[PDB]
């Protein structure tokens, strides 16, 4: 039984400024990788020995990503504030959890995808890994949007794939 | 929903264009696309959120805006006869599944001189026909039109009709020798004999044409091919 | 880097028989598939997607798709396909980290063949209500196999067979049309092309 | 490697 978790967090500023977008990886609760927006130059590094037996391209693809979960980020802020009607002027903080919990067997036992705003729950993939649980009337919109176009499966493709088999690749570096 | 417009536009090269799309969904990323058979639908430009701009796979000669939320503007300012083409604006809110516009039309000419409406002309049923299929046929005609920029429709006693109508999906060259040979195309529209055997039915074949706009250039000894609307009709017969 | 691949533009099918549109596509690790069809005169319209999970989707209308990981494939099939499956039908694909980015196939062109069950060929001569005389010849009421050619001659028009529908009694009929604005020109002078022996005058 | 973006909220 073994675990997989990573947290992203973007945090609006105000006016002419993009959000300060952090993550960090956790493999089976250990902090193993982390990015943040405001180092000089920002990129993905590892925060544990072994971590740092990857390539380059390794970390020029993972940094990548993150490149395009700020743009993600700074455009879902934006759509948060009109689903609750709030000001453009106040700062507000959207973060993200996911992983999968591999069984002893090197299984998949369980998935996670999830949101918070400001600190409140709003959106998260249930257990039976195709629906999901809303937490307010706003949530609920995301939600219908997201049962429409399969967000489920969109994101069980990951899930079920890299993300088991990645796991374990970590796990024979300990 | 997605509307787009303007739907039909004829301009001579040189000339300046702007294509407008706006979405009643509150979708992030928008697009245009062209399509022309032979390379099916190629991205031009397309942009996540307001203030977006992402080049895409053929961009030359074409300019984006993405205003708002619910406006992207695609802009031609030196149109080429090349980009003589169908053009589609689509909204998305999930990856790889986009909402579509009904498409704009636009033909981008190289000379006025050679801009003609059609000529549209009914031909009444065969009385054999009559007789042996206990059903008439009308077919309808458009001859020596250019560019290729039309719309036939059927019309009968003040009503379009779908129901027995059939129009050549696409035109031909009257002549195709010639790089700017004029089109024709044909209808059909079927009806029981008795309903054409009735003086009191009324038939029209109708063809919308775009040619020049009202503010434009003009110099020549023929009466001046604007856009318009060609009808033939006909009345039916008992005989 | 992503390419898409439909083999045939032009595709025709006998009404209630089988169909299979076929696509293949450059390999991703993890592809996100869909199909679009596009009725005349419309945009297109998303038929089905698929991301991940069992890989035949099925379509409320009796379409399905099938993702194939050795084949890198994503063909559409219809077991029994109605006349207004008649539309262009497009494969696309994104991969992953540019899923909203999407590679588009030419197309193809699907046409559903009428079944003509009482097939009399014909043509007839049919005459201008304006001018009395200028005149055109129609081919018509003919078998859904047989076909139409161009014109021979070249001095004289002819347009490819085209299917009406006469929904209000459930009848269909195919049609060609020929004319040229020539005076000399004759109902057998015209069709001359691979028509059936049977066709009246 | 990780997941892809998220689909938009």
């Amino acid at each position: 039984p073994h675990s997989m978790r990573y947290y992203e967090t973007a945090t609006s500023r105000r006016g002419l400024g993009e959000p300060r977008y952090t993550s960090v990886g956790y493999v089976d609760d250990k902090e193993f990788v982390r990015f943040d927006s405001d180092a000089e130059n920002p990129r993905y590094e590892p925060q544990v020995p072994w971590m740092e037996q990857e390539g380059p391209e390794y970390w020029e693809r993972i940094t990548q990503v993150a490149k395009g979960q700020e743009q993600w980020f700074r455009v879902n802020l934006r759509t948060l504030l009109g689903y609750y009607n709030q000001s453009a002027g106040g700062t507000h903080t959207l973060q993200r959890m996911y992983g999968c919990d591999v069984g002893s067997d090197g299984r998949l036992l369980r998935g996670y995808e999830q949101f918070a705003y400001d600190g409140c729950d709003y959106i998260a993939l249930n257990e039976d890994l195709r629906t999901w649980t809303a937490a307010d009337m706003a949530a609920q919109i995301t939600r219908r949007k997201w049962e429409q176009a399969g967000a489920a499966e969109y994101y069980r493709a990951y899930l079920e794939g890299e993300c088991v088999e990645w796991l374990h690749r970590y796990l024979k570096n300990g | 929903a997605v509307t787009q417009s303007p739907r039909n536009k004829v301009t001579v090269t040189g000339g300046n264009v702007t294509l407008s799309c706006r979405q009643t969904n509150s979708h992030n990323y928008m697009y245009w696309y062209r399509q022309d058979t032979g390379h099916g639908l190629r991205l031009i430009h397309y942009s996540y959120g307001a203030g977006n701009l992402q080049i895409g796979d053929v961009p030359d000669g074409y300019k984006a805006t993405r205003t708002t939320q619910e406006d992207f503007f695609l802009l031609l300012e030196l149109a080429s006869p090349s980009q003589t083409s169908l053009y589609f604006c689509a909204s998305s809110d999930a990856p790889g599944q986009l909402y579509f516009g009904e498409g704009s039309k636009l033909t981008v000419l190289e000379d006025l001189k050679n801009v003609f409406p059609p000529e549209v002309a009914v031909f009444e049923p065969s009385e054999a026909e009559i007789s042996h299929t206990q059903k008439a046929t009308l077919v309808c005609l458009a001859t020596g039109f250019y560019p290729d920029h039309v719309e036939l429709s059927w019309w009968v006693n003040g009503k379009e009709v779908h129901s027995g109508v059939c129009t050549d999906p696409q035109p031909l060259k009257e002549q195709p020798a010639l790089n700017d040979s004029r089109y024709a195309l044909s209808s059909r529209l079927r009806v029981s004999a008795t309903f054409w055997q009735n003086p009191r039915n009324h038939f029209r074949c109708q063809v919308q044409f775009y040619g020049l706009s009202e503010n434009d250039e003009w110099t020549q000894d023929r009466a001046k091919p604007v856009t318009q609307i060609v009808s033939a009709e006909a009345w039916g017969r008992a005989d | 880097a992503q390419s898409v691949t439909q083999p045939d533009a032009r595709v025709t099918v006998s009404e209630g028989a089988s169909l299979q549109l076929r696509c293949k596509y450059s390999y991703s690790a993890t592809p996100y598939l869909f199909w679009y069809v596009q009725y005349p005169r419309q945009g297109l319209q998303m038929l089905l997607k698929y991301y991940s999970g069992d890989p035949v989707v099925q379509g409320v209308n009796g379409f399905e798709a099938e993702f194939s990981k050795s084949d890198s494939s994503f063909h559409l099939r219809k077991a029994s396909v109605h006349w207004s499956d008649s539309a262009v039908y497009f494969c696309a694909v994104s991969a992953k980290g540019t899923g909203s980015k999407l590679s588009f196939g030419k197309g193809a062109k699907l046409t559903v063949s009428p079944n003509i069950q009482n097939p009399d060929p014909a043509v007839y001569q049919l005459r201008d209500s304006k001018s009395s005389d200028k005149s055109v010849c129609l081919f018509t009421d003919f078998d859904s196999q047989t076909n139409v050619s161009q014109s021979k001659d070249s001095d004289v028009y002819i347009t490819d067979k085209c299917v009406l529908d006469m929904r209000s009694m459930d009848f269909k009929s195919n049609s060609a049309v020929a004319w040229s604005n020539k005076s000399d020109f004759a109902c057998a002078n015209a069709f001359n092309n691979s028509i059936i022996p049977e066709d009246t005058f | 490697q990780l997941s892809d973006v998220p689909m938009d909220l």
